[PDB]
């Protein structure tokens, strides 16, 4: 089977470098030649790499401008990739691949790629408001309400809804990069309008990165 | 018949030149094997294997190979993909058999075993029952290749990586092919 | 280099359906083109190349036809784990360069969405910065559309949107759209309005509220 393992990913500030490696086994590493392809946060595969068996020949996308540079030692099964000076678009999950032109990626489960995140912001922990339910916007006997989880740094957080005991109904929304260069998402729950007052609605968003976790109850919003 | 010397054979031929054994002159008792509840696959097109050795042909030939579990699927009427388009083909008309069981403790090895190659490139697909040991340099881009590997120049034939710690969908498969050639000529293959 | 363009690039189908994805090149190729499927959040897999022949271990539903510059995947009776996105490359030169890939999701029946506003909190207005919070509720097909209006006046630049994937349960997607303003230019203001545009929805929908009612 073909495994592909990569390592090394990682949050880098912008300017400095990294070096991606990707250790293979089950094929014979020397009748291949080895690419790299990146892919940024949902936005499909851009291969930046290219490099022959006995590493006499490298290619590259013009667009990188010489920032990387590709490696591989034969005797440790091993390819690598030399980012330097690393930009904010950078950003991507890195994967390696057997390369004979096509590219064979790595079998399940050791083929998953490797995270490089570039940003100048150091690791915050999220702000937590409520999204507070009104009796006026709502919608036939159900209601809304939910989180907003704002201004962290890395990914991700983790939001459950009365510790696990409302799921019916919950959406948690893909996190977006804000201009402050910190994320934020929200998570909305639907819940029978009638049973407000009665049922007590706490979020629970967990931040392990900045070993944060914030318990939010939303109470409906009386003026 | 000599089956033992196709079956329990020592050594297999990998699948880009697989192994073409005639046989003529004996007789063969079929239900030994179907019956003999051995094998993992062992599916017949066009006649039945229910005890239909009442019949006599020409010539029998047993085709030899190794793939793995997921190529088994390939060896069928009508198929298609990598091991059919390239490395061995059977026709939509066939009247034959094909077994085919696990062998993962005689072809596997520690590290992997590179030993059975398949082909990978072709500039066209395999008619029924051709063979093609062409090592040339399959050609992927606009330079012709002059014989090298290089740039969009791949060598054709690359290696089965058998390692024992597989799933069975990637572990080596031995397979048979058995066709009945019934010609113009006289039958000496009967039960 | 090499251009890569595929149609078409989201594609709605049903279990057992016929599907195919077409995949042109801005110049000639032979048949030097390879298929790939990528589940959300995985590896891609290779499922086709030298634009016809399958990849061992690939199932049989799946097949390339094409040469030149025009190529074609098709799978024959789709099942519920074809759902996925789809690319194609090409392995003639350098830049390798796929196509911008086609979603393929799951068909169901037009719904429309349940729309939502939320005020800023006044814990948020009181650390400088309000967001407000406008949420559209399982609805098909993705498309939608939403505009902010403060006191009727309709903002640009200044709101993000995120959308979930089709629910494992039901098909229907949930979009949040957030627009985010000083705590200046939100107190400037009264009458916050999201805008809803979707195809089950005879006319667009506007939800509204005043600043610091209830
Ligand atoms: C192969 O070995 C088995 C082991 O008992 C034997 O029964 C059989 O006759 C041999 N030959 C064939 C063709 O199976």
């Amino acid at each position: 089977e073909v495994q592909l393992v990569e390592s090394g990913g990682g949050l880098v500030q912008p300017g400095g470098s990294l070096r991606l490696s990707c250790a293979a086994s089950g094929f014979t590493f020397s009748s291949y030649w080895m690419s790299w392809v990146r892919q940024a946060p949902g936005k499909g595969l851009e291969w930046v790499a290219n490099i022959k068996q006995d590493a006499s020949e490298k290619y590259y996308l013009d667009s990188l401008k010489g920032r990387f540079t590709i490696s591989r030692d034969n005797a440790k099964n091993s390819l690598y990739l030399q980012m330097n000076s690393l930009r904010a678009e950078d950003t991507a999950v890195y994967y390696c691949a057997r390369d004979l032109g096509i590219l064979w990626f790595g079998d399940y489960p050791w083929g998953q790629g490797t995270l490089v995140t570039v940003s100048s912001a150091s690791t915050k922990g999220p702000s937590v408001f409520p999204l507070a339910p009104s009796s006026k916007s709502t919608s036939g006997g159900t209601a809304a309400l939910g989180c907003l989880v704002k201004d962290y740094f890395p990914e991700p957080v983790t939001v459950s809804w009365n510790s696990g005991a409302l799921t019916s109904g919950v959406h948690t929304f893909p996190a977006v990069l804000q201009s402050s260069g910190l994320y934020s998402l929200s998570s909305v729950v639907t819940v029978p309008s009638s049973s407000l007052g009665t049922q007590t609605y706490i979020c629970n968003v967990n931040h392990k990165p900045s070993n944060t976790k914030v318990d939010k109850k939303v109470e409906p919003k009386s003026c | 018949c000599p089956f033992g010397e196709v079956f329990n054979a020592t050594r297999f031929a990998s699948v880009y030149a697989w192994n073409r054994k005639r046989i003529s002159n004996c007789v063969a008792d079929y239900s030994v094997l179907y019956n003999s509840a051995s094998f993992s696959t062992f599916k017949c097109y066009g006649v039945s294997p229910t005890k239909l050795n009442d019949l006599c042909f020409t010539n029998v030939y047993a085709d030899s190979f190794v793939i793995r579990g997921d190529e088994v699927r390939q060896i069928a009427p009508g198929q298609t993909g990598k091991i059919a388009d390239y490395n061995y083909k059977l026709p939509d008309d066939f009247t034959g058999c094909v077994i085919a069981w696990n062998s993962n403790n005689l072809d596997s090895k520690v590290g992997g075993n590179y030993n059975y190659l398949y082909r990978l490139f072709r500039k066209s697909n395999l008619k029924p029952f051709e063979r093609d040991i062409s090592t040339e340099i399959y050609q992927a881009g606009s330079t012709p290749c002059n014989g090298v590997e290089g740039f969009n120049c791949y060598f054709p034939l690359q290696s089965y990586g058998f390692q024992p710690t597989n799933g069975v969908g990637y572990q080596p498969y031995r397979v048979v092919v058995l066709s009945f050639e019934l010609l113009h000529a006289p039958a000496t293959v009967c039960g | 280099d090499i251009q890569m363009t595929q149609s078409p690039s989201s594609l709605s189908a049903s279990v057992g359906d016929r599907v195919t994805i077409t995949c042109r090149a801005s110049q000639g190729i032979s048949n030097s083109l390879a298929w790939y499927q990528q589940k959300p959040g995985k590896a891609p897999k290779l499922l086709l190349y030298a634009a016809s022949t399958l990849e061992s271990g690939v199932p049989s539903r799946f097949s390339g036809s094409g040469s030149g510059t025009d190529f074609t995947l098709t799978i024959s009776s789709l099942q519920p784990e074809d759902f996925a996105t789809y690319y194609c490359q090409q392995f003639y030169s350098t830049p390798r360069t796929f196509g911008q890939g086609t979603k393929v999701e799951i068909k169901r029946t037009v719904a429309a969405p349940s729309v939502f506003i939320f005020p800023p909190s006044d814990e948020q207005l009181k650390s400088g910065t309000a967001s407000v919070v406008c949420l559209l509720n399982n609805f098909y097909p993705r498309e939608a559309k939403v505009q902010w209006k403060v006191d009727n006046a309709l903002q640009s630049g200044n709101s993000q949107e995120s959308v979930t994937e089709q629910d494992s349960k039901d098909s229907t997607y949930s979009l949040s759209s957030t627009l985010t303003l000083s705590k200046a230019d939100y107190e400037k203001h009264k009458v916050y309005a999201c805008e809803v545009t979707h195809q089950g929805l005879s006319s667009p929908v506007t939800k509204s509220f005043n600043r610091g009612e209830c």
